[PDB]
RNA sequence: CUUGAGUGCAGAAGAGGAAAGUGGAAUUCCAUGUGUAGCGGUGAAAUGCGCAGAGAUAUGGAGGAACACCAGUGGCGAAGGCGACUUUCUGGUCUGUAACUGACGCUGAUGUGCGAAAGCGUGGGGAUCAAACAGGAUUAGAUACCCUGGUAGUCCACGCCGUAAACGAUGAGUGCUAAGUGUUAGGGGGUUUCCCGCCCCUUAGUGCUGCAGCUAACGCAUUAAGCACUCCGCCUGGGGAGUA
């Protein structure tokens, strides 16, 4: 859907400190999983407008988080985009 | 204001109910004509008012309530 | 991942025990998909608030299931219209 | 407007058009080239003369003529 | 079959703006007898005069009691000004109507009817 | 560094979306049964329906239609619009939250999606409704309208459609600023049995009166049309002509 289960599952790893709430690496992992799920929904919901707008904003915000991870960091970004395979 | 109706009848209920388990509370929720005693003259908050109304309208669709009731 | 309830009105005209086998087989075809079935219960005899075809009486059955969008609501929404001894249904979220 | 869109724009005025189409000789008598001559006067002939009538009460009969 | 003799039928009352078609029925039910206000001389702008409804009710009620009947309900549909007066003169006309039922069953946002007027 | 942003936990939150199914009263049509004599629209009616049953009835369905109340400044939305029920698998709502990387933010040319209705291409439906229409009043003429029926299409599939009063002709976000005074969800404190009962503080919106302010006036006025800020578009008399 997702809920905090898979969220925490995929944040178990990229946390600079395991208590962090910025450092979007784990967060962009969550966003990746969630946009995948909503795209499955979109393939299920062929016509609408909510999935379109939601994917627009979500993927854009995650893109900007990556851009930050490319400006704030230089290796974490790439290592994500090769591991996560998103926003390369 | 505003123009809702009496509350605190939930002294033995709340916050969310029922949906259907007491036909008698629904007897007092809205009118008996099939028409709906409005939130203006029912009272509970639009969250609970809306949920109770969709409960009763389902009961209508559930045949637990008549969609329209005759006399 | 979600939760989903369901009501439905099994009818008085049909045989009570054959319909009982039918509704327990419903409990099967609902729960066997990983559906967190909680309880199914029979209202018993009652005057319908309004009949649909000829059914002055009828029985009700309610289920609670804590499950995603694709275990019971998907499958039985179709297995309900094929269900002919029964007049109607109402699947809902599992919150009451 | 915002400073940036002000920059990427000229804030154009509402410059008028001379309601007197006074295109004087300019390049009329060579190449027939249209030329905005603003001359206060050109020489030329009224090939026809006429007289439209005004309405009442002031029946001040005004006379016209078509000119080149 | 013709006029199904019961002592408690339903007197179906329609009173349009250019007709008052009012009839006796049963709860079974079926139509037995009626009359139209336009049919009864009141015509044109008069096809639904209050006394047109009154006398059409007279016809229908009279036929109802010669069917053999004392009590009767009223299915009062066509919206008219004189149909209620018709009802009153029927109650006083030897009929024992006790269920005054002016019926205008609205559908549930039923399909858009002929609306223009 | 953090609150903004993030996201973090706890909740609260729903006509939001689109797919699917379920019901209902019933437009209309029609089955059956009864039943007239007229229905019929009017000034008269014509017509048009119709005596073999019209108009009407009661029993029965059909199709398609949008869903009787709620409904409200409820709400969702960014709008179009979004209300029968349900689910689909998601989009969004906020209270609190401070979880802590550490500005990650900003509106947004181009681009660009989404999107009343009609119309329409195609392929179906057509239940109404319905232009045109004609019968036909009316009157040489009668579509003029008052009829009767029916009518493209409305309605289903996608496109074309992308347009409107989509209007608040109030771009967005920011944060400040008397009040009274509600709401819609929150929360807290005390208050008391759940204070739910009260009050009050704000959370975030949506009120009415009104400080100041400002508007030609109108009025807003914490939700400013008051104060300011980055970012969009328009407007340039009328109209000519949204038309070429």
């Amino acid at each position: 859907a997702i809920s905090q289960e898979r969220k925490n599952e995929i944040i178990k790893e990229y946390r600079v400190h395991e208590t962090d709430t910025g450092s979007p690496e784990v967060q962009i992992a969550v966003l990746t999983a969630e946009i995948n799920a909503v795209n499955e929904h979109l393939r299920t919901h062929k016509k609408d407008h909510h999935s379109r707008r939601g994917l627009l904003k979500m993927v854009g915000r995650r893109r900007h988080l990556l851009n930050y991870l490319r400006s704030k960091d230089i290796q974490r970004y790439r290592e994500l985009i090769k591991s996560l395979g998103i926003r390369r | 204001g505003r123009r809702r109706k009496k509350v605190c009848y939930f002294t033995a209920n709340g916050i969310t109910h029922i949906d259907y388990k007491d036909t008698e509370l629904l007897k007092r929720f809205i009118s008996e004509r099939g028409k709906i005693l409005p939130r203006r003259v029912t009272g509970t908050s639009a969250k609970y008012q809306r949920m109770l109304t969709t409960a009763i309208k389902r009961s209508r669709h559930m045949a637990l309530l008549p969609y329209v009731k005759e006399e | 991942m979600r939760t989903y309830e369901v009501m439905y009105i099994v009818r008085p005209n049909i045989e009570e025990d054959a319909k009982k086998a039918l509704v327990e087989r419903f409990n099967g075809i609902l729960a066997t998909e990983g559906a967190e079935v909680l309880e199914a219960k029979d209202w018993g005899k009652r005057r319908l608030a309004y009949e649909i075809n000829d059914f002055k009486d009828g029985f009700y059955n309610i289920v609670r299931v804590k499950s995603d969008n694709n275990k019971a609501t998907d499958e039985f929404q179709r297995l309900a219209k094929i269900s002919d001894d029964i007049i109607r249904y109402m699947v809902i979220r599992e919150d009451e | 407007p915002t400073i940036n869109q002000l920059v990427r724009k000229p804030r154009q005025s509402k410059i008028k058009k001379s309601d007197s189409p006074a295109l004087n000789k300019g390049f009329n008598s060579k190449k027939k080239k249209f030329t905005d001559l603003n001359s206060p006067q050109k020489r030329g002939v009224c090939t026809r003369v006429g007289t439209m009538t005004p309405r009442k009460p002031n029946s001040a009969l005004r006379k016209y003529a078509r000119v080149r | 079959r013709v006029k199904k003799n019961i002592e408690n039928g339903v007197a179906h009352i329609r009173s349009t703006f250019n007709n008052t078609i009012v009839t006796i029925t049963d709860e079974f039910g079926n139509a037995l007898s009626w009359s139209s206000a336009g049919a009864l001389g009141f015509k044109g702008s008069k096809k639904s005069t209050p006394f047109a409804a009154q006398m059409a009710s007279e016809t229908a009620s009279k036929s109802a009691m010669e069917h053999g009947l004392k009590t009767v309900e009223v299915t009062v549909k066509g919206p008219g000004p004189g149909r209620e007066s018709a009802i009153r003169a029927l109650q006083s006309a030897g009929l024992e109507v006790t269920a005054i039922r002016d019926v205008t069953p609205v559908p549930h946002n039923g399909c858009r009817p002929p609306k223009r007027r």
